[PDB]
DNA sequence: ATCAGAATCCCGGTGCCGAGGCCGCTCAATTGGTCGTAGACAGCTCTAGCACCGCTTAAACGCACGTACGCGCTGTCCCCCGCGTTTTAACCGCCAAGG
DNA sequence: CCTTGGCGGTTAAAACGCGGGGGACAGCGCGTACGTGCGTTTAAGCGGTGCTAGAGCTGTCTACGACCAATTGAGCGGCCTCGGCACCGGGATTCTGAT
């Protein structure tokens, strides 16, 4: 069947990563199921930051704030940063 | 300050927990154990509230983290 | 006269058994939560439904602990509570890192 | 720059985190600066495990990553292990630790 | 009403506006409402059950959340529900180790 | 002042039912309205991952009852399968 | 028959001696069969519900996974 | 050749397995043992490979971690052989029953 | 062992204020009709879960042997508890902006 | 309209000092059960070999659930009375405390 993965999205950060730096197909798949989980914590607590404050919308506040209720101090900062400054040269091009 | 939470406090905890006698040392780490819960909980609970761009924090936003927390209270419109 | 020790202890324990008000201070834990809160966001006004749920859920964490305190201390061949019986209680639960 | 990735100077795809987003049932409308967000989010995360990985697996003298060095890697770094204590990485192993008491004097 | 035709007494028709307030589904089916308001009445009715045999303990009339505390503290399988679950003024169950006890 | 909505009253006809003379106060109507919420809440959320997981959108009765199992331990979930069977066919017998 | 006790005593020490028991006492072995029991109950008990109410008969990896997820023992690289 | 006192095995190995990253217990007796168990919830129930695999390292992490809370309640009383008693104190610390 | 002596639950009398009962009012539950598609069901494919057999050797297991903790006993020290005593600020109650 | 700031009374409680014996340490005195090696038996693991039941994919017709418009009554805002627990004083056992 047609089955969807990320593993050329880590491929690529990895080669930015460390270009000499190879990986298993298990590590891979450990990779995926992270990267799974992660999106559905985030997503179900911007779910609940929305329903929570009557808005049926997600945008990229609701987003940052759960990003910042998840990750610990250091990390939810850097990841805030990240994520504003995608934002930001998204509307900017 | 932080003070408030003072040895006969602890010692009605303690004896309301079932210990029956407590060494002089407990205290100072039941503050900070103390310390560090509220921290953690009032934590989530003002960023619940700014979220909201709002400035009183209400009993709803912090039974919503006690929930993130899993110690869930009820009684407080849950 | 006098009582030996370790028995009106144990008539506390049973006293405190049955109450259920809050055991602490109103005042102090209000000015606790305004100065734990201060460093986070400033000028924040309180709802007094929310520093008395507050007070209820930190009530019961801190019986929970002193709970497991007190079973940790008896699985040692000891009486009185010491703090690396706290240490390790918190450890075993998780919430120590 | 075509794809909304590209625009947003991302690697992981915004279209595709778009799509599962709304093809998730979180909200009756998603707004279009979100996923580029949680895209940017799920980068970093990914880059972050990513170099301690690689340095566990130079540490290990191996050239390619093993789920052990993802393990060591989310372990060591105190953050990335209290973010992920609730998950167990498949045959990732324990961390070497013995305690001070069973060591021989 | 949906409730009295059922022989339950929970609304159907607000639990089922309530699903669709949630996002819990795209569309939802017809009877799972009512059997979930049938789960809830029997499991208000189970509560309601030991917090009157609670109160009847007491010789108490009144439902104090204490009596609830009681009551869920006191069955096994209830506990296990609703044990990560605190109870404001709710109290804990008496025990002391008999290892406390004086000779 | 909006309208704010509770199951007061349903429950307070339920220990009715099942009590023919118990009071109840305002905190613990609370404490187990919340908990009620809490109940719908797990159920719905259940039902919601159980029909996500088989692809699904529409959730029938079939993804409450393997909810009520998961979630209700034992015995309870046992007896929760037989009363809201038994209310199921009640209210499909009639309109 | 008895294949909890095809967890020999030898499985036993080895995986206390991958958790960092130095001494092990000679009747450890019955009470860690029996813990081993019931959470592989709970967790096949969770399984298989899910499995039935896929209206299916074989006991697939991804029921595992969300039992687990449900009981909180997450795991990856096995699918979700 | 020689015997040496006892406990060097049991640093060498405990340093061995914890360097290791296998499955120590058999294939075939856990498969056995989960047919065995599920036998009651289900009859004829066909089990995928990687089901048995994901149960083998489930119940393999749990053990292992029981055992680091086994030995940490051990050493808490200041001994080094685990009891049962440890085993029940580390579950009901844990809030597992 | 057995007497002295405070502590506290049961009993009786106070009592007051939120819960139970009721009433008035309104917007969401109920019913009929429509249509669009999610899926229930019939049906073919071919995948892998399973059963069996033969080597084959790694792994468990019974047993002798030894000493390293486990547990107990005895002593020594000390430090929370319980008593009384002194201070003190929290709670009740009242009263006002004001955002 | 709910949160915050100010003020006055007081008494219930927090904070202090000190005698003391029960509990927390240590340091032996042994007892034995687990640690370890040595065979010896066994069963798990691997390599084929079928075997076949069931998961998976495909299409089709349906019938139930998301939409519309009437309609009406049962649940929420608002109001009033009582008894049942909040509270206070007496009585007698139930424990400990002492010898």
């Amino acid at each position: 069947s047609r089955k969807e993965s990320y593993s050329i999205y880590v491929y690529k950060v990895l080669k930015q990563v460390h270009p000499d730096t190879g990986i298993s197909s298990k590590a891979m798949g450990i990779m995926n199921s992270f990267v799974n989980d992660i999106f559905e914590r985030i997503a179900g607590e911007a779910s609940r930051l929305a329903h929570y404050n009557k808005r049926s919308t997600i945008t990229s506040r609701e987003i940052q704030t759960a990003v910042r209720l998840l990750l610990p101090g250091e990390l939810a900062k850097h990841a805030v940063s990240e994520g504003t400054k995608a934002v930001t040269k998204y509307t900017s091009a | 300050n932080i003070q408030g939470i003072t040895k006969p406090a602890i010692r009605r905890l303690a004896r309301r927990g079932g210990v029956k006698r407590i060494s002089g040392l407990i205290y100072e780490e039941t503050r900070g154990v103390l310390k560090v819960f509220l921290e953690n909980v009032i934590r989530d609970a003002v960023t619940y509230t700014e979220h909201a761009k709002r400035k009183t924090v209400t009993a709803m936003d912090v039974v919503y983290a006690l929930k993130r927390q899993g110690r869930t209270l009820y009684g407080f419109g849950g | 006269h006098r009582y030996r020790p370790g028995t009106v202890a144990l008539r506390e324990i049973r006293r405190y058994q049955k109450s259920t008000e809050l055991l602490i201070r109103k005042l102090p834990f209000q000015r606790l939560v305004r100065e734990i809160a201060q460093d986070f966001k400033t000028d924040l006004r309180f709802q007094s439904a929310a520093i008395g749920a507050l007070q209820e859920a930190s009530e019961a964490y801190l019986v929970g602990l002193f709970e497991d305190t007190n079973l940790c201390a008896i699985h040692a061949k000891r009486v009185t509570i010491m703090p690396k019986d706290i240490q390790l209680a918190r450890r075993i639960r998780g919430e120590r890192a | 720059a075509k794809t909304r990735s590209s625009r947003a100077g991302l690697q992981f795809p915004v279209g595709r985190v778009h799509r599962l987003l709304r093809k998730g049932n979180y909200s009756e409308r998603v707004g279009a600066g979100a996923p580029v967000y949680l895209a940017a989010v799920l980068e970093y995360l990914t880059a972050e495990i990513l170099e301690l990985a690689g340095n566990a697996a130079r540490d290990n003298k191996k050239t390619r990553i093993i789920p052990r060095h993802l393990q060591l890697a989310i372990r060591n770094d105190e953050e990335l292990n209290k973010l992920l204590g609730r998950v167990t990485i498949a045959q990732g192993g324990v961390l070497p630790n013995i305690q001070a008491v069973l060591l021989p004097k």
